C-alpha cells in the first residue's frame, strides 16, 4: 500500500430552488456524481459523467 | 434528582430542556449526540478472491497404465488418457506406440496478490446503538459514551445518563455483507460449502493462510491434440472478477438516514433516525438554592423579525427588571422554538437579544429568565433562501405549522357551518313545540 494523486474534479456550481437543486458539471473525464437522501428513503443516483 | 427527556437522534443538533425542582433555581440541560455507532455482531464465514489454476507437471507412465487418486487440493481435477505418444524438444518421450498414458491434474490456489485484493463473507446479527453525548448541565460539561438500550449507566463522573431503547429499530445491513477493501456490500454469498462455479463464493477457505481450502470452478480436461506435451483444460470465469464488474454500488453510498459505512470494525456511524429516552440523575451540588440566583420583577419579550429556518433565523428582546446581577438561565418553553443561548448577565435594567429557531410561521411561544414565564407575538415569514446546507434545528408539527390567519378562515369556515345547524336545530326545536302545543 501506497498513496496515490489522483484528479480533483471542477466545483459543481449549484443554482438552488424550492425542493431541489440543479449542478453545473464541467467534466474533461468520466467522473462519478452519487446522490443519496438522508432519510428512510435513499433513492440513489449513480453516474459517469463526461462533457458540461 | 431525575430528569426524564427525549433526544432526536440527530447528531450535532444541541437539545434544550429546563429542569425545574421546588425550592431550587432552574439548571439548563444541553444534550447532544456528537457521534453514534451502529455496530452489529459480526461472524466470518470464509474469504474468497482470484483462482491461480495449477497445473503441474504432466505425469506419463507411457507403457502401462495410470490410476486416478483422490486428493484434498482445492477443485482437484484428474483425468486419464489413453494413447498420447508425447514430445518435446528432443523427440518422442517413451517407446511403446499406443501404450501411453497421459494424467491430467488441474487444483486451484489462492492468487500470489489475494492478501490486498480479497473479499471477506460475513453475517451480521442485530446492531447496537451508542452515541457520544455532551451533556451541559449549569456551567459544567461532561462528555461520555453510553449504549442505547435501556439498563446500561454509562456515566463519565457523577451523572449516571441511562440512554432509553431507540424508538425505530434500523439496521443498514442485510443478513449476509461482503466486506472488500473497506467497501461494504449487502450480497446473498452462497453458504460455506455450496460453491457455484463462475459466482461470487467460487473458492472459498478459513483464513487466506488456509490449507483447507475448497473450490467449485468448473474444471474440464481435454483430450490433448497436439503431438507436444500440453494439459488442455477449459474453466469458467473467476466469480470473484465477475461480481467486482457487477457488484454495484456500495452501502456507503446506498445507505438511509445518512449513515456512514465504515471498516474495522463494521459500523454506520452518525446516523440521523428515531428518538432516545435520555434519563439524567443530575449532582445535587449543580443546583443552587432560589435564594442564591437573581429574581426578575417584571419581563416582556418583543420579538423583532422572523422567518422558520433551519438556522437561527429569529431575534427577540426582552425588557427585564432583576434586583440583583447574576446570572439566569433562558429557555422557550415550546417544541417549535429552540434557543441558541442557554444562559445569559442580567444586570438591575437591561435588555438582551436571545437568538432562536423555529418551524411554525408564528413566534408564539413562551420564554423563561430564570422563571417568569413570558409570551411572545410576532409573524414569522417564509424564508428567502430555498437550500441550506445545515439541518433543521426543530421538527414540524400541524398547530405550529397552521398559521392564525389560516386557523381564523378554518375556524370562520367550519363555526359558520357548525352555527348554521345549530340555528338549525334551535328553529327544528321551537318548531316542533308550536306544533305540539298547536294540536
Amino acid at each position: 500500500p501506497t498513496v496515490c494523486r489522483v484528479p480533483l474534479a471542477h466545483t459543481p456550481t449549484v443554482t438552488k430552488w424550492f425542493k431541489g437543486i440543479t449542478l453545473h458539471l464541467t467534466a474533461t473525464r468520466p467522473t462519478l456524481l452519487t446522490t443519496r437522501k438522508l432519510g428512510l428513503r435513499a433513492d440513489a443516483t449513480a453516474e459517469w459523467i463526461t462533457g458540461t | 434528582f431525575e430528569h426524564a427527556t427525549t433526544v432526536p437522534n440527530v447528531p450535532g443538533i444541541p437539545y434544550k430542556a429546563l429542569v425545574e425542582r421546588a425550592g431550587y433555581a432552574p439548571l439548563n440541560l444541553e444534550i447532544t449526540v456528537v457521534s453514534s455507532e451502529l455496530t452489529p455482531s459480526t461472524n466470518k464465514e470464509y474469504v474468497t478472491c482470484k483462482f491461480h489454476t495449477v497445473i503441474p507437471s504432466p505425469q506419463v507412465k507411457c507403457c502401462g497404465s495410470l490410476e486416478c487418486k483422490a486428493s484434498s487440493k482445492a477443485d482437484y481435477t484428474c483425468r486419464v488418457f489413453g494413447g498420447v505418444y508425447p514430445f518435446m524438444w528432443g523427440g518422442a518421450q517413451c517407446f511403446c506406440d499406443s501404450e501411453n498414458t497421459q494424467l491430467s491434474e488441474a487444483y486451484v490456489e489462492f492468487a500470489p496478490d489475494c492478501t490486498i485484493d480479497h473479499a471477506v463473507a460475513l453475517k451480521v446479527h442485530t446492531a447496537a446503538l451508542k452515541v457520544g453525548l455532551r451533556i451541559v448541565y449549569g456551567n459544567t460539561t461532561a462528555h461520555l459514551d453510553t449504549f442505547v438500550n435501556g439498563v446500561t449507566p454509562g456515566s463519565s463522573r457523577d451523572l449516571k445518563v441511562i440512554a432509553g431503547p431507540i424508538s425505530a429499530a434500523f439496521s443498514p445491513f442485510d443478513h449476509k455483507v461482503v466486506i472488500r477493501k473497506g467497501l461494504v456490500y449487502n450480497y446473498d454469498f452462497p453458504e460455506y460449502g455450496a460453491m457455484k462455479p463462475g459466482a461470487f463464493g467460487d473458492i472459498q477457505a478459513s483464513s487466506l493462510y488456509a490449507t483447507d481450502i475448497v473450490a467449485r470452478t468448473d474444471i474440464r480436461l481435454l483430450k490433448p491434440s497436439v503431438k507436444n506435451i500440453h494439459v488442455p483444460y477449459t474453466q469458467a470465469v473467476s466469480g470473484y472478477e465477475m461480481w467486482k464488474n457487477n457488484s454495484g454500488r456500495p452501502l456507503q453510498e446506498t445507505a438511509p438516514f445518512g449513515c456512514k459505512i465504515e471498516v474495522e470494525p463494521l459500523r454506520a456511524s452518525n446516523c440521523a433516525y428515531g428518538h432516545i429516552p435520555i434519563s439524567i440523575d443530575i449532582p445535587d451540588a449543580a443546583f443552587v438554592r432560589s435564594s442564591e440566583s437573581p429574581t426578575i420583577l417584571e419581563v416582556s419579550c418583543t420579538v423583532a423579525d422572523c422567518i422558520y429556518s433551519a438556522d437561527f433565523g429569529g431575534s427577540l428582546t426582552l425588557q427585564y427588571k432583576a434586583d440583583r446581577e447574576g446570572h439566569c438561565p433562558v429557555h422557550s418553553h415550546s417544541t417549535t422554538a429552540v434557543l441558541k443561548e442557554a444562559t445569559t448577565h442580567v444586570t438591575a435594567t437591561g435588555s438582551i437579544t436571545l437568538h432562536f429557531s423555529t418551524s411554525s410561521p408564528q413566534a408564539n411561544f413562551i420564554v423563561s429568565l430564570c422563571g417568569k414565564k413570558t409570551t411572545c407575538n410576532a409573524e414569522c415569514k417564509p424564508p428567502a433562501d430555498h437550500i441550506i446546507g445545515e439541518p433543521h434545528k426543530v421538527d414540524q408539527e400541524f398547530q405550529a405549522a397552521v398559521s392564525k390567519t389560516s386557523w381564523n378562515w378554518l375556524l370562520a369556515l367550519f363555526g359558520g357551518a357548525s352555527s348554521l345547524i345549530v340555528v338549525g336545530l334551535i328553529v327544528l326545536v321551537c318548531s316542533s313545540m308550536l306544533i305540539n302545543t298547536r294540536r
